[PDB]
């Protein structure tokens, strides 16, 4: 009944997307013909959530591909599962975005985005109950940033009550891959903040460190780094496709992760994560899953959650699980870690358990934690953004596509407002707030 | 699709284009008469390089190149050389008289007699680009046609194709080596005309590349064929993302969006590495860190100013072949952490990184290093303001005495042209000084207490 569309945008977001769709094709036993030859009733009987059904025993993935540069799009076509992707779900420019969010918003994306909206519609009249929208993209990209926030802000006017959810590559704290990152990220966050429902922050500085520390990978490749992402998007959607003791679908998830409509940026995590050495020795249990889920170096953001307080947490456990053993581990953390939860949201946990583990793991858990700690991202990016717009640096390229200086001011005004809202609630009292004045004593006349 | 078009302007541009267009055939298997010697899809397929060639006949390649100097002697060497049967015969273009190492002969007389024949053949190449990116010009600032025709081509292109990527690739003035008595004038009449047009312009000096060949490659005898056959790998490392697949590829637009804080400050200085002798390549370790170290080394820079005399604004550091994104992140984090390797106070974000899977490939006909991986770097920095100060020195001694100016007069040029180009150099000097400053705030005058 209930079915999800995914979009993939940017050279970044399609390279993630193409491999998400492999990992998923594996979970469902899809052969690179687009044919089911898997190994359980359920895999085929909940294939609907993700693929269109087609005659002659074929499934077509309900995913769209978008980039204004033709390069990587053809790399996806002649690679792995590239032939299962629908040719008419590839929508590509000629020029690129040039790393430029305003070339994506105003030029080469306006010129192309209706032709996509039409395919998004043709997908939406394929969904009996349209769940909503997943995106993979990059905030430091051009097209993922600029033509994705074009698409995000246009969907919302056309699809008002559906969820619109995002898995963004986000700028990292030590290095940078593109110079206009703070402009692209901050112009992005301006649109995202008021046209989306979830914002999963994914960071390569953490992904590179998880690959090096926890998996003892001497040389982490992007092959490696997308895998973790795919197995987490997997995680986050496991409760539509696969049954268990508690099902937490994308609606139910979001309700328990967003306390006010702008505080919707998260630190996801995956568990377990173990080298080929480690796998021999660590027991794969509900308490070692929970401990790895809260482990402050194992989150998918290069920002330390122990710098703030959890508003809210969610977990998606996968496989043969025992309900008291889950709940009490969720309780043991909240007891030994009282300092890491916000005090006026009580009992900060959303549990949920699936019967069915990820292919090639005997049991796993997914973390989606919502902390104040994300203040760090918006703190760094808005100073780097004032570092740029204060001196009109890099800005001629974007004004040069029809943007105005008012807009840089409004993207900034909002991010500064936003970091002030997360810092208003960083360590906000359970004790009353303000207006501390009173009535006096009766006086002789 | 993603098409680029090169223009090889004057004797240096031409001598360079013969090096470049050996390697642009050689990377794909394409032979010296345009032939694909074995083709898995005759009439389609991969062939990822229709970005650099148009196909004809039974899968013969025609390149997307143009050659022009007003000297037959340097173009006939294309039409009688080793590659004569590759190129297109109306793309080996001449003129009736060469430009004497002078500007005005280009811009107002004899280049102005050939510009409309050239712009027309360029229009026929351009209409056959389904996804025209833009165009590159290859020159010397010190050249005669180099100065006199680039200027007149980019006065034409930038309002013929406009928003299309406008690029230059320039031999940039040597500190102590010289070729001609008239180089300072040729350089400065072109910056005046053409810096209003290029979105990014990429820079190298022969005095550094002679150093690279004598030190790094350990060559006793750099011919210009030894020199230019290094430069091939610079544009091969820039152009890879359009010619092969990978992991993080960079279009001809993105260099602009990332290298350029300001649209006068778009002249980044190249370097490329590793560069070793055929003795050194067997004792080196040649990991991504050790390449990236040698890439910021001052001696190793392909324009001969020490970057330490400057401060870095921005940079682009693309990787090719056997390279890993975490390993690259590690070398960026290392040069970043050494803050002694100096950026401007204001810099929030200074970098542009790329991954292409196809390796470095050399030429036939040397004792050469067949490395597994390489970097190609461009540095934007106030260190170019040391070599502007040299053009400020050279110019004023000649121009005050009014030495040579009558040779420019007599072939179509205003006196006010020299003056107004050096005026622009008086601006550029300061355009580069208003950046090298630290971001601290305040104005006017005070002498008393607030406290
Ligand atoms: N790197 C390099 N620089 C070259 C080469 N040939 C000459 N030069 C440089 O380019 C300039 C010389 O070119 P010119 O002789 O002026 O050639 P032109 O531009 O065609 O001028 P005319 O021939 O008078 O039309 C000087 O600044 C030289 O240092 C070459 O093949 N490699
Ligand atoms: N994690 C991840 N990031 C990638 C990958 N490839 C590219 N990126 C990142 O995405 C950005 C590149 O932007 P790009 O996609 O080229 O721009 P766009 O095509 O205009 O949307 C940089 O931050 C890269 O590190 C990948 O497969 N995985
Ligand atoms: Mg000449």
């Amino acid at each position: 009944m209930r079915e999800i569309v995914h979009i993939q945008a940017g050279q970044c977001g399609n390279q993630i997307g193409a491999k998400f769709w492999e990992v998923i094709s594996d979970e469902h036993g899809i052969d690179p013909t687009g044919s089911y030859h898997g190994d359980s009733d359920l895999q085929l009987e909940r294939i609907n959530v993700y693929y269109n059904e087609a005659a002659g025993n074929k499934y077509v993935p309900r995913a769209i591909l978008v980039d204004l540069e033709p390069g990587t799009m053809d790399s996806v076509r002649s690679g792995p599962f590239g032939q299962i992707f629908r040719p008419d779900n590839f929508v590509f420019g000629q020029s690129g975005a040039g790393n430029n969010w305003a070339k994506g918003h105003y030029t080469e994306g306006a010129e192309l985005v209706d032709s996509v909206l039409d395919v998004v519609r043709k997908e939406s009249e394929s969904c009996d109950c349209l769940q909503g929208f997943q995106l993979t993209h990059s905030l430091g990209g051009g097209t993922g940033s600029g033509m994705g926030t074009l698409l995000i802000s246009k969907i919302r006017e056309e699809y008002p009550d559906r969820i619109m959810n995002t898995f963004s590559v986000v700028p990292s704290p030590k290095v940078s891959d593109t110079v206009v990152e703070p402009y692209n990220a901050t112009l992005s966050v301006h649109q995202l903040v008021e046209n989306t429902d979830e914002t999963y922050c994914i960071d390569n500085e953490a992904l590179y460190d998880i690959c090096f520390r926890t998996l003892k990978l001497t040389t982490p490749t992007y092959g490696d780094l997308n895998h973790l992402v795919s197995a987490t998007m997997s995680g986050v959607t496991t409760c539509l496709r696969f049954p268990g003791q508690l099902n937490a679908d994308l609606r139910k998830l979001a309700v328990n992760m967003v306390p006010f409509p702008r505080l919707h940026f998260f630190m996801p995590g995956f568990a377990p994560l173990t080298s080929r050495g480690s796998q021999q020795y660590r027991a794969l249990t509900v308490p070692e899953l929970t401990q790895q889920m809260f482990d402050a170096k194992n989150m998918m953001a290069a920002c330390d959650p122990r710098h703030g307080r959890y508003l809210t947490v969610a977990a998606v456990f996968r496989g043969r699980m025992s309900m008291k053993e889950v709940d009490e581990q969720m309780l043991n953390v909240q007891n030994k870690n009282s300092s890491y939860f916000v005090e006026w949201i009580p009992n900060n946990v959303k549990t949920a358990v699936c019967d069915i583990p990820p292919r090639g793991l005997k049991m796993s858990a997914t973390f989606i934690g919502n902390s104040t700690a994300i203040q760090e991202l918006f703190k760094r990016i808005s100073e780097q953004f004032t570092a740029m717009f204060r001196r009109k640096a890099f800005l001629h390229w974007y004004t040069g596509e029809g943007m105005d200086e008012m807009e840089f001011t409004e993207a900034e005004s909002n991010m500064n407002d936003l970091v002030s809202e997360y810092q208003q609630y960083q360590d906000a009292t359970a004790d009353e707030q303000g207006e501390f004045e009173e009535e006096g004593e009766e006086d002789e006349a | 699709m993603r098409e680029c078009i090169s223009i090889h302007v004057g004797q240096a541009g031409v001598q360079i284009g013969n090096a470049c267009w050996e390697l642009y055939c050689l990377e794909h298997g394409i032979q010296p008469d345009g032939q694909m010697p074995s083709d898995k899809t005759i009439g389609g397929g991969d062939d990822s390089f229709n970005t650099f060639f148009s196909e004809t006949g039974a899968g013969k390649h025609v390149p997307r190149a143009v050659f022009v100097d007003l000297e037959p002697t340097v173009i006939d060497e294309v039409r009688t050389g080793t590659y004569r049967q590759l190129f297109h015969p109306e793309q080996l273009i001449t003129g009736k008289e060469d430009a004497a190492n002078n500007y005005a002969r280009g811009h107002y007389t004899i280049g102005k007699e050939i510009i409309d024949l050239v712009l027309d053949r360029i229009r026929k190449l351009a209409d056959q680009c389904t996804g025209l990116q833009g165009f590159l010009v290859f020159h010397s600032f010190g050249g005669g046609t180099g100065s006199g025709f680039t200027s007149l081509l980019m006065e034409r292109l930038s309002v013929d194709y406009g928003k299309k990527s406008k690029l230059e690739f320039s031999i940039y003035p040597a500190p102590q080596v010289s070729t001609a008595v008239v180089e300072p004038y040729n350089s400065i009449l072109t910056t005046h005309t053409t810096l209003e047009h290029s979105d990014c312009a990429f820079m190298v000096d022969n005095e550094a590349i002679y150093d690279i060949c004598r030190r790094n490659l350990d060559i006793e005898r750099p011919t210009y064929t030894n020199l230019n056959r290094l430069i091939s790998q610079i544009v091969s490392s820039i152009t890879a993302s359009l010619r092969f697949d990978g992991a993080l590829n960079v279009d001809l637009t993105e260099f602009q969006t990332n290298l350029v804080p300001y649209p006068r400050i778009h002249f980044p200085l190249a370097t490329y590495a590793p560069v070793i002798s055929a003795e050194k390549a067997y004792h080196e370790q040649l990991s991504v860190a050790e390449i990236t170290n040698a890439c910021f080394e001052p001696a190793n820079q392909m324009v001969k100013c020490d970057p330490r005399h400057g401060k870095y604004m921005a940079c682009c550091l693309l990787y090719r072949g056997d390279v890993v994104p975490k390993d690259v992140n590690a070398a960026i984090a290392t040069i970043k952490t050494k803050r002694s390797i100096q950026f401007v106070d204001w810099c929030p974000t200074g970098f542009k990184v790329g991954i292409n899977y196809q390796p470095p490939t050399v030429v036939p006909g040397g004792d050469l290093a067949k490395v597994q991986r390489a970097v190609c770097m461009l540095s934007n920095t106030t260190a170019i303001a040391e070599a502007w100060a040299r053009l400020d020195h050279k110019f004023d001694l000649m121009y005050a005495k009014r030495a040579f100016v009558h040779w420019y007069v007599g072939e179509g040029m205003e006196e006010g042209e020299f003056s107004e180009a050096r005026e622009d150099m008086a601006a550029l000097e300061k355009d580069y000084e208003e950046v090298g400053v630290d971001s601290v705030e305040g104005e006017g005058e005070e002498e008393g207490e607030e406290y």
